[PDB]
Order: structure tokens, then C-alpha cells, then sequence
């Protein structure tokens, strides 16, 4: 007791929409700002705050 | 890079009896011998609802493990049907085998289960209650699913 | 065609998500780009378990438990 | 008369994507409960991702979510396979 996904009339699924197809930059990085590496001390120092979060959860 | 990699599992004596054994013929190979303990488990998923009703059937430890080709035989107790919700009782489930060193899994092997009766009436009139002595347990063993998980070795 | 899962809304909904995290963030385009692959891949991996946990249950019809099933396989606890 | 103006309602996720990648996944017949249960798993799915990559951006001392923030994130998932390699 369920949905078809075919589907005569499956063709209203895979309708190109613009406006809902592609990013908005409201929220993004343009075009320049810092995206700077996490470095090796940094990245073992995040990994060593998550290894214990997921301790404590 | 992990120093361990699963080369097969065997389902063995399937498909079987509800309350027979579990029987698993596991092959590995060690890159880089491990001074200590391996810890394999297999765990029957009781209830897709919950990971509450699951059961740990048994766990092996194996080690130390030297480099190369291995293989041990892991073979455990069918679930308790105490334990099982009769709604998932028929019907399919999962049985996972996992591995841990120094206590984070590394892998996780997983086959789905199907418990069904065998028996034409049964099927077409399941007891509200279920019979375990009346279902058989076939794992297809022919779609394992191999998970891995980055674990620090040392 | 390709389409999936739209992009526009996949932003909006990783924006809501991040905002319990952290206040005020931003993304690369490609960190977007990457969730969306990511997300999408992950999916469609459970959808295809999905069919085959369906088809030993013997049913045409997907479930919940079948998804439920699908993420136990993998060990989403 | 008495003209109406639209509010901006995208939220989430519409069925037509859930049924597209169950379709991408060979699905071909759904339950209607599968709509809710497929937007509760991409929440939690993305939410352990994001949680990561947000951990991984706070120690880069920055307010921007990188792109290696997220593959280093994801590689904290767990990778599927259909075989045994070997």
C-alpha cells in the first residue's frame, strides 16, 4: 500500500526551476575573505576535542 | 593506513534453523603485526526500530596478531527470541560482524537476515505469537556490506 | 535528467542546520557543492539497500524500517 | 480584489527530490511514510556533518566553512562497500 515512483506522469519530478537550481550568495564566501588551512597543530587539536565529544556521547 | 583488512567472510550452515549456531569463516590480512588483542562481535539487530534490542551473540579476541594471511572460525549462539518485538520477529533484520583495536571499530560487516516459516500455513497465518522452532534464518550472504571506519593504530 | 535534490533548498537547509552550531557563518561555494555530493551520494546508498532489504522481505513497497535497517548495516547508532 | 503578497516559503525538503534519488536508487514503489523518514535521515546525516565541519572552522580561528573543512569532516563517516577488497 504505496506510491508508484513510475510513474506515467513522473516527468514533473525532473523539471528545470532556475531560480531553485542554483546558490544564492546570500551566506556563501565572495570573493575574498579567509579560507586559510587548518594547519597540522590546529587540525590534530580539533580531531582531539571530537575523538572526546563523541566520548561523552 | 590500517593494518588490517578483511579478505572475506564465510556464511557457513545457511541457511539454518532459527536456533542454530551462527557459524562464520572470517579471512583477514595484517600489514603490520599488532601487539595487541583484536575484538570481533557479531550483533544481531533485534528491532530495525531500536538499536536497543540488539544482541551480542558472543565476541572473540584474537592476537597478537602477526603479519600476513589469517583466518579463525567465529561461531555464535542464535539470539534469545525472549528479547525480539513479535512484529520484527518475521520477517528481515540485520546480523553485523565487527572488529575494534584499542577500542575503536575499525570495520563493520553486515548481511541481512530474513526469518521465515517454512511451513505454507504458517505463512499465510502467522501466530500472533511467534514460533521460533518453526522459522528458518536465511542470511544472504551473497550482498555482505563493508563498512570502514579511520582508527588510530598505537 | 540528473537532478536530485535542489540546490537553492539544500543551501537554505545546511544554512538552518550550521546556525545551532555556530552563529554567523559562511561557506565556500564548493564546501555547499561537497555537503550536496556528499548528502546525495549517502541517500541514494541507503535507497539502494532500501530495495534490496525490500526485496528479502519479499514487498514492492519500501518502509521505514527498511531505511531503519539500511543505516543498522552501516552502524549509524 | 484584496491582492496578496508572497512570503518566501522554502523550507526544507519537497517530495519530488525524495522520490528522485529513490528512484536513483532503484526503488520503484514507495510508502508514503517514506517522504518523513528520508528528511529526518538527510537532518541527522547532515547535522554530524555540519557539527564536524563547523568544530573543524572554529580551530581555524575563521567565521567561513572551507571546503577541506568538509572532506576532513566526512572522512569521520565511515566509507560503504558492496565486496570484500581482497
Amino acid at each position: 500500500d504505496g506510491e508508484e515512483l513510475i510513474g506515467d506522469g513522473m516527468e514533473r519530478d525532473y523539471r528545470a526551476i532556475p531560480e531553485l537550481d542554483a546558490y544564492e550568495a546570500e551566506g556563501l564566501a565572495l570573493d575574498d575573505e579567509d579560507v586559510e588551512e587548518l594547519t597540522a597543530s590546529q587540525r590534530e587539536a580539533a580531531e582531539r576535542a571530537m575523538r572526546q565529544r563523541d566520548r561523552e556521547a | 593506513m590500517a593494518k588490517v583488512s578483511v579478505l572475506n567472510v564465510a556464511v557457513l550452515e545457511n541457511p539454518s534453523p532459527f536456533h542454530s549456531p551462527f557459524r562464520f569463516e572470517i579471512s583477514f590480512e595484517c600489514s603490520e603485526a599488532l601487539a595487541d588483542d583484536l575484538e570481533w562481535k557479531i550483533i544481531y539487530v533485534g528491532s530495525a526500530e531500536s538499536e536497543e534490542f540488539d544482541q551480542i551473540l558472543d565476541s572473540v579476541l584474537v592476537g597478537p596478531v602477526p603479519a600476513g594471511r589469517h583466518m579463525f572460525v567465529f561461531q555464535a549462539d542464535a539470539p534469545n527470541p525472549s528479547l525480539i518485538p513479535e512484529t520484527d520477529a518475521v520477517g528481515v533484520t540485520v546480523v553485523l560482524i565487527t572488529c575494534t583495536y584499542h577500542g575503536q571499530e575499525f570495520i563493520r560487516v553486515g548481511y541481512y537476515v530474513n526469518n521465515e516459516y517454512l511451513n505454507p500455513e504458517l505463512r499465510e497465518n502467522p501466530p500472533m505469537k511467534p514460533d521460533f522452532s518453526q522459522l528458518q534464518r536465511n542470511i544472504l550472504a551473497s550482498n555482505p556490506r563493508v563498512t570502514r571506519f579511520h582508527i588510530n593504530w598505537d | 535528467t540528473e537532478l536530485l535534490i535542489r540546490k537553492l533548498p539544500f543551501q537554505r537547509l545546511v544554512r538552518e542546520i550550521a546556525q545551532d552550531f555556530k552563529t554567523d557563518l559562511r561557506f565556500q561555494s564548493s564546501a555547499v557543492m561537497a555537503l550536496q555530493e556528499a548528502s546525495e551520494a549517502y541517500l541514494v546508498g541507503l535507497f539502494e539497500d532500501t530495495n534490496l532489504c525490500a526485496i528479502h522481505a519479499k514487498r514492492v513497497t519500501i518502509m521505514p524500517k527498511d531505511i531503519q535497517l539500511a543505516r543498522r548495516i552501516r552502524g549509524e547508532r | 480584489r484584496h491582492r496578496k503578497v508572497l512570503r518566501d516559503n522554502i523550507q526544507g525538503i519537497t517530495k519530488p527530490a525524495i522520490r528522485r534519488l529513490a528512484r536513483r536508487g532503484g526503488v520503484k514503489r514507495i510508502s508514503g511514510l517514506i517522504y518523513e523518514e528520508t528528511r529526518g535521515v538527510l537532518k541527522v546525516f547532515l547535522e554530524n556533518v555540519i557539527r564536524d565541519a563547523v568544530t573543524y572552522t572554529e580551530h581555524a580561528k575563521r567565521k567561513t566553512v572551507t571546503a577541506m573543512d568538509v572532506v576532513y569532516a566526512l572522512k569521520r563517516q565511515g566509507r560503504t562497500l558492496y565486496g570484500f577488497g581482497g
